[PDB]
DNA sequence: TTAGCTCGAATCGAGCTAT
DNA sequence: ATAGCTCGATTCGAGCTAA
C-alpha cells in the first residue's frame, strides 16, 4: 500500500557560518579586511512604565509608586564606532546537494519511492527556480535582518572559493535587488547557476559573503540576541544579552539560513506580505501566524503525502515549495 | 521467576542470577514498551508483590509526567475587564476563530486561552456553552498522548487498529484507566473472552484485532477521547 | 407497479386496479410500518418519484410532529430574579438535585427549566457547564421517541438490537437523518456491503444484526444519542 | 552433544581512542601540532513546530498558538574559527591479537573447539581480507561521519608508532578513495599488511590516524553527542551536548570503531546499498531495518553454532563476517 | 514622579488608541499627535 | 482478575451483480 | 444511492482450563 515512514530525518542544504560584525568607513570597504570587530557592551538603561495594565494596576496612587520605583538594569549594546559608519557582516555558505535522500528512513520503498519522485522532479525543472530565489535572497542584505531598515546604502559581494581563493566575485547593490520581487539580472542568473550546480551536486562550492551598511557614525546595529537565565539581582538584571564568538558582536547561522530561506511566494494568502521562510505549516514569528495550514491543503506534509504515496503531483509552484523544504530539512515522520 | 505485567509496563527478571551479600539476587528491569526505564537488583526471596511495589513509585512518576504533559489545555471565560476568571473548561482542541485578543468593554463575556499570549473572541453565554457542549475534554484526556495519531483519527482511510500493547493503555487493572478487561467488554456488550483475545500477547494464536466502531466507543465510554 | 420504500415508510399498491373516469388507477397506501396512515387512488401514468412528491406532504407532517411532541426539555440559566434568560440548553435528561426553586438574591446565577412548575439549582457558571457538557441533547435527539427503549439502552443485558425497520429510522436516503448507507458505513468504518446486510429486509440469505458498540458509536455519530 | 557455552564475553580488537578534532588552515596542515583545539560553546536557537501534528494540533488555533509561543532552546555548537577553514581530527588505534580466544566462557570443550575453528580459518585465510577492509575505512575518512559529506578535499595520514616514533607513514586522499569500493591499492596493500600482522598477534601495530578536510571558512563541525537529562526548565533546556574531553571537542571511540568497522558487504541484500557495520543480526539504527535477520541463516550466531557445533562451515564471506564479530568482540552467549 | 494622562482620565496612549482604531473614536488633533509620537518612539504596547 | 484455548456460528471485506 | 449476492477469512459467544 505504501505507507509514509515513521522516521523520516533529512539534513540541511545551505549551510551558513556564524555573521561576524566589524566596522568602518564608507569608501574604504574595498580594504576592509583588517576593519576592527563590533564589540558587544554594557550600559545602564531606565524605564518607566510603559505596558498594558490588568484595570487593577490603573489606580493612579498604584500608577504613581510603580513610578517612583522604576526598572533598573543593564542591557547588552552593540554599536557602531563614532567615527565608523559602514557595519561589515561577513559570513560563508556552503551548498550540499543531495537533497531528496533523507538521513534516516525506515522503509526501503518509501525511501525509493520518494528518490524517484525527487529525481523525477529534477530532470523536469531542476534547481534552478529555487537556487534563483536563494542567489535573491544572497544578493541584497535580507540576512541582515534590523541592519537593513534605515541603512542608506547597501552593498552586498560573494566570492566562490574554490581553493581557498576567490574564483568568481560578485558585487551587488542590495538596495536596487528589493525584499519582494524575485526579478531576473545576469549577475543574478550566474550566481543562480552556481547554487544550481551545488543543489544539484555537480560540484563543490563555497560562498563568502560580505555584506556593507552605510547606517552612520555611532549608530546601533542588531546582532542576534541570545537566552537569559534570570536569576541575577533585579538592578543588575541582563535584561538584554547579545550574541559574540571572540568579543565580536555575531548574528546566528540560523537566524542567516532562514533569511536566505525566505523564497515562499507561493503561500494561499495574498502577496501583501511577500516571500516567507520556506517552512512546513509556512509559520511566521513576527505575525504569529501559519500561512499554509494543513487545514486548507497546502502545508508541506499534505502535499508531500498526495505527490510521494499515491502520485497526485502538485502544481509546479508547490513543487517548488516542497523541494525548497526538503532542502531545508527537519524531523519529518511520526515521532 | 516470571515478568510481572503492569498494564504497559513489563518488569522482567534477568536469566542469570548473582550474589549480592550472601544471598542471591536477580536483577528486575522495568520497560515500557521498548523503552527501559529502570534495573533493580532485587533478592530472590521477593515475591512479585514486591518486585511490583519496587517499581510502583517510578510507575507513579511516569504517570504524574504524563499527565502533566498531555493535559488537556484549558479555555478561560473573563468579563469585560479580563481579570476575573468566571469559568474554566478543559478543551480537546481550540475554537477556529481564536485571534491575539485583549477583553474590551464592547462585550460583556470573553473566552481565553490559559496561554500567556492569549487567543480569544467575544462570546456569548449561549456561544459559551455551545463551544464546551462540542469542544470539552473527557477527564482522562491525557491518556491520548501517549497513543499515536493513527489510532485516534476517526478518519477510517488512515485509522489502524490498536496493538495489545496499545490496548494495554487502558484495559488493565495496571493500566492508565484502572478498569478490567471484564469491565472493558461489559462497556462494549462483548463477551470476555472475546475482549481478552483483543489484549492477547503475541504467544498466542488467537488475536483479533478490535474494529473503528468498537475501538472508538470504548474511547469514548472509557473517558479519553469524544466524551466531552 | 412497485412498493416505493422511503425510509421507515413504505408506500404499497393494490394489487386490484380501478378505472376512475376512462383512464387506469391504482390506490396507493402509506404505510409506517404496520400503521396505516393514508389511501390515495392514483393513475398508472405516473412516475415513483411522482408517487413519492404526491406522499411526500403526510410525511412531512409526520416528521413535524414526531420533532414537536419528542423535543428534549430546554433547561434555562437566569439570574438573580428568575426575568432574564442568559443561556438555554436541551438536554437529553434534567440535572440529578432538581427541586422546585423560586430564584433569589443569595446565589447570582440559578439553573431553572422550562416547565412552568420551574424546578431548579443554585449553580455558578462552572457547574453550570459541566451540567450542560453533562446533560447535553444531540440536534436528533427528537428521533430516539420514534424507537424503542430497549435498543437505546446502554445496558448490555437488557440491550435488543434493532430490527431493518428501526435501523431505516436512522439511515437511508429517506431516513430522518438523511444519511446514506455508505455514508453510514464510513462512519462506522466498515464496508458498505457489510451495512447492507444490516438494512436488508425480508432477505433471510446472508441478513445481520448490529453489534451494541456499532450501534450506540453508529448513534454517537449521527447526531441521535450519546452527544452530550 | 557439545552445546554452546553460557557466557562467550569477547574483549574488542581495533581498539580506538576517543578522536580529538582540532582546526587550522590548509597547506599548513603539515605542522599542525599546535593547532589550536575546537571548542564547544553554547548558542540560542529559536524556531516553530515543523514536526507532523498528531491529528489533535492539526487545529488550525493550536498551530498559531504553538508559533506566537515558539520553543527556546540553548544547544552546545562547534565551529571552525573564522579564520581557520581545515579541521584536523587525530586518534590512535591499537591492533590486538587473539581475536578467536574469549575473555570468559562456561565450557573447556566448546572453548577448545572454537578456538580451534578460528585457529583453522586463519590457517585457510588469515586476516588478510578484514585487514584489507579495515585498512579502507581508515584510508577514507569514514570516522569523519558529518565532517566528510560537503567537505571539499579531504585527506588522512596513518603513521605506524614503533618505540614512540614514526615507522612507517601513510597519506591517502580520503575522497579518491570511496565509501563504497574496496578497490586494491600498493599503500592500502602496506597498511593491511600491517593490520594482518596485528591482528595474526606476530607484532604489536599502534597506529596515529590524522585526517584534514575542507569544511570551510567558519563552518560548523559535528562531534559526538551526549544524553539530555533534562532536568531543567523549558527555555533554557540544554536540548544538545557536544563531546569533549578536556576542552576540545571529540568524537566518541565506539564512533570510530564503528565506522572502521563498516566492512559487511555480505548480508543477504544487495551490497549496493552500500558496506555496514559488522554487528549480530546486521542492525542500522539510521534504516531501522536488520539486515541478516536470525529467520535467515545468515546472522552472527546460527552462523557460529553451525560452524562450531555441528562443524557446517559457511561460505568465506560469511565465515569473514563471523570472525569479524569476533574482532570486534561482544557479550556472546546465551544466558 | 507622577503620571500626568492617567488612564483614569481616558487620557493615556492606550485608551485613545483602542477608541480610535477599535470603537473608530477619533480623539482630539492634539490626542492623535500625542498616539503618533507614542508609535514614532515604539514599544512593547500589548498585554497577553 | 489475568491469560489463554476449541468449536461451531455469525460476521466481515471485496469481489461481483441488479435497478 | 438502493438492493442483494457469494466466498473465504476473521470475528464472536459460551463453554472450558490455568493461575
Amino acid at each position: 500500500i505504501l505507507s509514509t515512514a515513521s522516521v523520516l530525518a533529512f539534513e540541511r542544504k545551505l549551510d551558513p557560518s556564524d555573521a561576524l560584525m566589524s566596522a568602518g568607513a564608507w569608501a574604504q570597504r574595498d580594504a576592509s579586511q583588517e576593519w576592527p570587530a563590533v564589540t558587544v557592551r554594557e550600559k545602564s538603561v531606565r524605564g518607566t512604565i510603559s505596558n498594558r495594565l490588568k484595570t487593577k494596576d490603573r489606580d493612579p496612587a498604584k500608577l504613581d509608586a510603580s513610578i517612583q520605583s522604576p526598572n533598573l538594569q543593564t542591557v547588552d549594546v552593540a554599536n557602531l564606532p563614532s567615527d565608523a559608519d559602514t557595519l561589515k557582516v561577513r559570513f560563508t555558505l556552503r551548498v550540499l546537494g543531495g537533497a531528496g535522500t533523507p538521513s534516516a528512513c525506515n522503509d526501503a520503498a518509501y525511501r525509493d519511492k520518494l528518490l524517484q519522485t525527487v529525481a523525477t522532479y529534477v530532470n523536469d525543472q531542476g534547481f534552478a527556480e529555487l537556487a534563483r530565489r536563494y542567489a535573491h535572497n544572497l544578493a541584497n542584505a535580507r540576512f541582515l535582518w534590523r541592519n537593513r531598515v534605515g541603512a542608506e546604502a547597501v552593498e552586498v559581494r560573494i566570492n566562490h572559493i574554490r581553493q581557498g581563493e576567490v574564483a568568481r566575485a560578485w558585487r551587488f547593490d542590495a538596495l536596487a535587488i528589493g525584499l519582494r520581487d524575485f526579478k531576473a539580472d545576469a549577475e543574478l542568473d550566474a550566481l543562480a547557476e552556481l547554487i544550481a550546480s551545488g543543489l544539484s551536486g555537480s560540484g563543490h562550492v563555497l560562498l563568502e559573503v560580505v555584506a556593507f551598511a552605510r547606517i552612520g557614525d555611532g549608530q546601533e546595529v542588531f546582532p542576534s540576541q541570545e537566552l537569559i537565565l534570570d536569576k541575577g539581582d533585579k538592578k543588575g538584571q541582563k535584561s538584554k544579552t547579545l550574541y559574540s564568538v571572540r568579543d565580536a558582536a555575531a548574528i546566528h547561522s540560523q537566524k542567516i539560513g532562514n533569511a536566505l530561506r525566505t523564497i515562499d511566494t507561493w503561500y494561499p494568502d495574498e502577496d501583501g506580505l511577500g516571500p516567507i521562510a520556506v517552512e512546513p505549516y509556512g509559520s511566521v514569528t513576527s505575525q504569529g501566524k501559519a500561512y499554509r495550514q494543513p487545514k486548507q491543503k497546502l502545508d508541506f506534509y499534505t502535499l508531500l503525502d498526495n505527490w510521494v504515496l499515491r502520485d497526485e503531483a502538485p502544481a509546479v509552484e508547490q513543487q517548488h515549495y516542497v523541494i525548497a523544504n526538503l532542502i531545508r530539512g527537519g524531523v519529518f515522520g511520526e515521532a | 521467576m516470571n515478568a510481572i505485567h503492569i498494564g504497559p509496563f513489563s518488569i522482567t527478571p534477568a536469566a542469570r542470577g548473582l550474589h549480592y551479600g550472601g544471598l542471591p539476587h536477580h536483577q528486575w528491569t522495568l520497560y515500557y514498551g521498548p523503552r527501559e526505564m529502570a534495573i533493580k537488583t532485587l533478592p530472590d526471596s521477593y515475591t512479585s508483590s514486591e518486585v511490583r511495589d519496587e517499581f510502583s513509585d517510578i510507575i507513579a512518576e511516569f504517570v504524574i509526567d504524563a499527565r502533566h504533559r498531555y493535559a488537556p489545555d484549558v479555555l478561560e471565560l473573563v468579563n469585560s475587564d479580563g481579570d476575573a476568571v468566571l469559568a474554566r473548561v478543559a478543551v480537546s482542541r481550540l475554537p477556529e476563530a481564536l485571534s491575539g485578543c485583549i477583553p474590551d468593554d464592547r462585550f460583556p463575556y470573553w473566552l481565553l486561552t490559559a496561554s500567556r499570549p492569549r487567543l480569544g473572541l467575544p462570546v456569548t453565554l449561549n456561544e459559551y456553552t455551545a463551544l464546551a457542549v462540542e469542544l470539552s475534554a473527557p477527564p482522562l484526556a491525557w491518556i491520548t498522548g501517549l497513543l499515536p495519531g493513527e489510532v485516534l483519527t476517526h478518519d477510517a482511510e488512515e485509522w489502524r487498529p490498536p496493538t495489545s500493547w496499545e490496548l494495554r493503555h487502558v484495559v488493565g487493572e495496571g493500566s492508565f484507566t484502572g478498569v478490567s478487561g471484564a469491565a472493558a467488554a461489559a462497556l462494549l456488550g462483548m463477551s470476555a473472552t472475546n475482549f481478552r483475545k483483543y489484549t492477547a500477547g503475541d504467544s498466542a494464536a488467537n488475536r483479533q484485532k478490535i474494529s473503528f466502531a468498537a475501538w472508538h466507543y470504548l474511547l469514548d465510554r472509557l473517558g479519553v477521547k469524544r466524551a466531552s
